[PDB]
């Protein structure tokens, strides 16, 4: 009940905070200060780096711990993998583009739109074919970000 | 002390059927039901994106969801479902005994923030999280008897006067109706929108 | 539901001409039906007891003192149930007809007393009512701290089971407090007041007492070849006793029997990849079976098409099925059980579709059908057809598992989805921009929505989709024509090509990784514990890279376990406890505490040949035949070693003890016959409860009494003496 | 804005929206001349306002 | 009190270990931390404003 009322004052809060801070949402969360345990991996062979342990943990160790009884708030150090674009100015300068050319084209390009539905209700008279048409999906691999053409 | 207690029989009947009014009036203040709590309480969160596929429902709003559903209290199992016609809920489901206004007070903040990672057009649905339990309690369905009005009639009768005083009534805490009301529906001929070079956009 | 019905009553001059509001499906008048047979099985048992001891004494004035001493008890237990704040179901209900008889068997022990005080002195109430005031409050106090050490430490455990025996627990032990305060403050204070210092009496009813009186004297005389054999009853008491160790396997373990709810559901699902138009021709030969040729038993067809409770789509049905109430369909053959088997088989007969019938468990709130469920999951990210090849050799190992039962996937399986390739560099030379290919493609086929719009004073929605003869097959995807970037038109036959694929329709997920459900239930007679083993011998056989996990009421019965040994061990113990508070040493009462596996034997062969499986109801039945035997046996054992103590023989104050409480002893036995009676042979709403809860009562409590009521003063006399 | 235009955007969403709370006796809605709005949304007798 | 007691020892002892039993059964349920809630409840509201 002492969230319920920092959360009611809050909703009051926000009309006076700035448009972002009201597109990004804040989170409200029961503060502790200890922590109870610290769990990691390491790379006994040297192989796998920095942030290859920490994109394993983000992704296969902090979605089925979470859930489970007694851990609540926590703090990754680290964080996930993200398909990570790095511009070059020179080769910017070289085509007459734009950083926000290129965030325009990006966000043409991997759009998982709703792309319908063959023989969908309503349907003619007499139609015996349905199937989900699945147009574009969002790009998976490296080697398909790098085939983005602007 | 003693003979103040026993010589008197009739304060043993007084006694007695007061203990019978007292029953009388909590026979009157209680519910009526079948079984205790035994379910514990569930909670989904749904919405109806329209014209998707199930890969697309799924990796734009469900997984979206449920990687910000962590750290929530007493939570046994979160599970998660998404059709082909674009409709989906996450079954979160607490463990039993917990409270389920605090429960949805927790599942609504956890959701808040990534709602704004959706799309426009999820949003623009109107996401619903109700507390109700899984089963259907009764189907209230109206029927026309002469004939003068169709499925879609119906369903927009009830959509439009029905359901929305039903759903704020003592109890109801979920609801769906098996239809939907009126949208002035504008169906694209493409060999016209062909013949004056425009596009749906 | 009340509140629902008052809504559309306060809507309903408002319709326009010729709108009705029905009601296709409602699983509120079961409830109102089972609580009002469980209310009304009170009355009669109330009525059956009063007549039995109306017509078997012959004398009024003392029949109204137990009469009149129940409902007191019964408007108690309501209040100090609602004190703690659980509702009247069909489970306090229970709860007050198994504790009719522990109720009326202390106002019959102290009208007995005054009565055979009243036959011995005849002198002031006031002296002699100290006396028998000092011989029974001890011994209602006893048996108060008896039945609570027996019945309430099922109060203490967690879980489903751990609800329902917390209601049963209070329930008796509420019943039970009340009973012994009410009967001490009451009933010397109600049979003090208006009566008669009856004996010889004139015809045929004296003359019947005559012949009871010789039945008893014939018991006098017959027991003497139970007294003279004194050494060979203990080995037929050991083949007893290891007969309910042997029995104890027999009877299959469950949690709660499938009662009946009228309520059917039937769940339709054609080949997938299949319109609207064979959905509805199943869904219309379904209903048009259902209503000619089986208008018996069904009421009203609610059939819905587009939403089963697998998934979505277009290629599937349900019918809401509501079955006439219990008064026109009488007999076992017209149940929804035997329903559910007639049109199955016709249901195979449908080859067009998959059409599979399931009628809903007993607890609604639980699930939607009934018996297990586990959703196999992957961990490792082994890929979608992976798991779905898995799930289907899960299915299949199941189906040849002799184990289970009709094991079903609870989802949809993989069907051609047309995967349209936009060609984007070629799509992109000539001229068009890839946000208005992606604007075109989504508002020409998702149906796009656009903004609002207000009509009739409501704010509805506009949308905007191509034709219905515009999206139909991969030709009519070559309708769509996009813009360039200088106004000429652009088909997509220039930059889009088609290829059919494979995927699922319904994709689920399990604490944040991909997953499959199966449903199913176990073989009629095996248990739920053998259901899980065999899930436990098919999982073993999957690939390496996913893993079971369990759901709904499987994973409560999977990770809780089960301790209703230590239930048995810990209760048995305590009420030891409490019989050597009560007798003050400790060799004597294991003559009561060997006494149980011979009251349980009867609740044993009762389920037995009457195939009702073990339950919650089924333990709640032997814990009360436990306790009332036990309740006898102790007033046999105490009363007897009270007349030893004053000074005579061991064998012959338990003769005296015996022979003068045989007659409250089977009057109280008969009279709980009589209760549990009416609801052990009904028909009606809430059929199997009643059935359960009554046949292992009856059955223990009727073998219990008349052959504890030999035994006991034997092994009595072998453990005081010997 | 207009009374309807507040009516027509704005109220009428959050009553079509606002379904299901606990304990809810009647809700009450207007929409006022210079843009504002008001829903004076009533709880029943011993609801803990938080 | 002891006076009904002293001519009565069995029922002393049956109340002594029924105390036992019930603590017998209280030992295999509680949970064993190091200390109770000392701490405040504290309540972390954070926002990432961007850069």
């Amino acid at each position: 009940i002492a969230q319920v009322q920092v959360q009611n004052k809050l909703q009051l809060a926000t009309p006076l905070l700035p448009q972002e801070v009201q597109r990004q949402g804040i989170r409200v969360t029961k503060a502790v200060k200890n922590f109870l345990m610290v769990v990691g991996v390491v790379s006994t062979d040297g192989s796998m780096t920095k942030e290859d342990l920490s994109n394993y943990i983000v992704s296969n160790i902090q979605d089925p711990l979470s859930r489970t009884k007694g851990v609540g708030d926590f703090q990754v150090f680290g964080s996930q993998y993200s398909m990570r674009i790095w511009l070059d100015p020179a080769k910017l300068n070289s085509y007459q583009l734009t950083p926000g050319d290129v965030s325009s084209a990006i966000q043409a390009q991997n759009v998982q739109i709703s792309s319908g539905q063959l023989g969908g209700l309503p349907a003619v008279k007499g139609q015996q074919l349905n199937a989900t048409i699945i147009g574009k999906t969002r790009l998976q691999t490296a080697e398909q970000f790098e085939n983005i053409l602007l | 002390m003693s003979k103040f207690f026993i010589d008197r029989p009739i304060f043993a009947w007084v006694i007695a059927l007061v203990i019978m009014l007292a029953g009388g009036l909590s026979i009157l203040s209680l519910p009526v039901n079948q079984y205790p709590a035994i379910a514990p309480p569930a909670i989904a969160v749904q919405v109806s994106y329209p014209g998707a596929s199930a890969e697309t429902v799924q990796d734009t709003v469900v997984q979206v969801i449920e990687q910000q559903m962590n750290g929530i209290d007493n939570l046994r199992y979160i599970s998660s479902e998404s059709n082909s016609d674009g409709s989906m809920t996450i079954t979160v489901t607490f463990e039993q005994g917990t409270d389920p206004d605090i429960a949805q007070v927790q599942v609504q903040n956890k959701l808040q923030l990534a709602t704004p990672l959706l799309p426009q057009e999820v949003q623009r649905q109107g996401i619903r999280v109700t507390k109700a339990v899984k089963n259907f309690l009764m189907v209230v369905g109206v029927v026309s008897t002469d004939g003068s009005m169709t499925k879609e009639d119906l369903s927009n009768y009830i959509v439009s006067n029905i359901q929305d005083p039903l759903s704020r009534t003592k109890g109801v805490g979920d609801f769906q109706v098996f239809g939907s009301q009126y949208s002035m529906r504008i169906w694209l001929d493409p060999a016209k929108l062909n013949s004056y070079q425009l596009t749906p956009g | 539901a009340k509140a629902i019905r008052q809504t559309i009553a306060n809507l309903e001059p408002f319709m326009p001409q010729g709108m009705k509001v029905v009601y296709p499906y409602d699983t509120t008048p079961v409830v109102s039906a089972s609580i009002h047979e469980v209310v009304k099985t009170l009355g009669e048992a109330i009525l059956l007891v009063f007549l039995v001891m109306y017509l078997f004494l012959q004398n009024f004035r003392a029949t109204l003192i137990p009469t009149i001493a129940v409902p007191v008890v019964l408007l108690g237990t309501f209040g100090v149930l609602a004190a703690f704040g659980f509702s009247i179901n069909t489970l306090t209900m229970f709860g007050m007809v198994l504790a009719i008889g522990l109720l009326v068997d202390d106002a019959i022990v102290v009208v007995e007393n005054v009565e055979r005080v009243m036959a011995e002195e005849g002198l002031s109430p006031r002296e002699a009512a100290r006396k028998s005031m000092g011989q029974i409050q001890g011994a209602l106090v006893g048996i108060a701290m008896v039945l609570s050490a027996v019945f309430l430490p099922m109060a203490f455990f967690g879980g489903s089971t751990g609800v329902i025996y917390r209601q049963f627990s209070i329930t008796i032990v509420s019943a039970m407090a009340l009973s012994v305060i009410v009967a001490l403050i009451l009933t010397p204070a109600l049979c003090a007041t208006m009566l008669k210092p009856g004996e010889h009496k004139g015809g045929f009813f004296g003359w019947f007492n005559r012949m009871f009186l010789s039945t008893t004297h014939g018991y006098e005389r017959g027991v003497a070849s139970i007294l003279k054999h004194r050494a060979p009853y203990l080995l037929i008491y050991v083949v007893i006793v290891a007969g309910m160790i042997w029995m104890f396997t027999r009877i299959p373990t469950a949690f709660l029997p499938d009662e009946d709810q009228g309520v059917l559901f039937a769940q339709v699902q054609t080949p997938p990849g299949s319109s609207a138009e064979r959905t509805q021709v199943v869904v219309d030969s379904m209903r048009e079976y259902l209503l000619e040729k089986e208008s018996s038993s069904v009421s009203s067809v609610f059939t819905v098409t587009g939403f089963n409770f697998a998934g979505r789509g277009q290629s599937s049905g349900m019918a809401f099925i509501m079955l006439k109430p219990w008064e026109e369909r009488p007999g076992g053959e017209n149940s929804v059980f035997e329903l559910a088997k007639r049109a199955q088989m016709h249901f195979f007969s449908f080859k067009d579709a998959m059409v599979f019938a399931f009628a809903p468990p007993s607890v609604l709130e639980l699930g939607n059908a009934t018996g297990f469920d586990l959703f196999l999951q992957d961990q490792a990210g082994v890929g979608h057809e992976v798991l779905l090849q898995a799930r289907n050799k899960f299915l299949m190992l199941a189906a040849q598992n002799p184990a289970l039962q009709r094991v079903r996937p609870n989802g949809m399986s993989d069907e051609p989805q047309y995967k349209l390739e936009i060609d984007d560099e070629k799509a992109s030379a000539l001229g068009v921009s890839l946000a208005d290919i992606n604007s075109t493609v989504s508002i020409a086929w998702g149906s796009s929505y656009v903004n609002d719009f207000i009509d009739r004073g409501r704010v509805k929605r506009v949308y905007l989709q191509g034709r219905p003869d515009a999206r139909m097959n991969p030709d009519d995807l070559s309708k769509w024509y996009v813009r360039n970037d200088k106004g000429e038109m652009v088909p997509f036959n220039a930059f889009a090509t088609g290829k059919w694929e494979y995927g699922s329709p319904k994709l689920e997920r399990y604490n944040g990784v991909p997953a499959m459900e199966i449903l199913g239930e176990p073989a009629p007679g095996l248990s739920s514990g053998d259901a899980m083993a065999a899930v436990e011998e098919i999982v073993k056989q999957l690939p390496k890279g996913v893993g079971y996990s369990w759901t709904g009421l499987s994973y409560e019965e999977r990770l809780s376990g089960s301790q209703a040994p230590a239930l048995y061990a810990l209760s048995l113990l305590v009420v030891f406890l409490c019989l050597a508070a009560l007798y003050e040493s400790w060799s004597i009462p294991f003559s009561v505490m060997l006494v149980v596996p011979l009251g349980v034997i009867g609740a044993l062969l009762a389920t037995s040949m009457r195939g009702l499986s073990n339950d919650v109801f089924f333990q709640v039945g032997l814990l009360t035949t436990i306790g009332l035997s036990a309740k006898n046996a102790i007033l046999i054992v105490e009363f007897a070693k009270e007349l030893h103590e004053q000074g005579k023989g061991i064998v012959e104050a338990a003769i005296e003890a015996c022979r003068m409480r045989l007659r409250p002893i089977v009057m109280t036995s008969l009279a709980f016959i009589l209760g549990v009676v009416p609801l052990a042979i009904s028909t009606g709403a809430g059929s199997g409860s009643q059935h359960a809860i009554g046949t292992g009562v009856i059955g223990g409590m009727v073998t219990a009494t008349v052959l504890a009521i030999f035994w006991v003063p034997l092994f009595y006399v072998a453990v005081s003496t010997l």
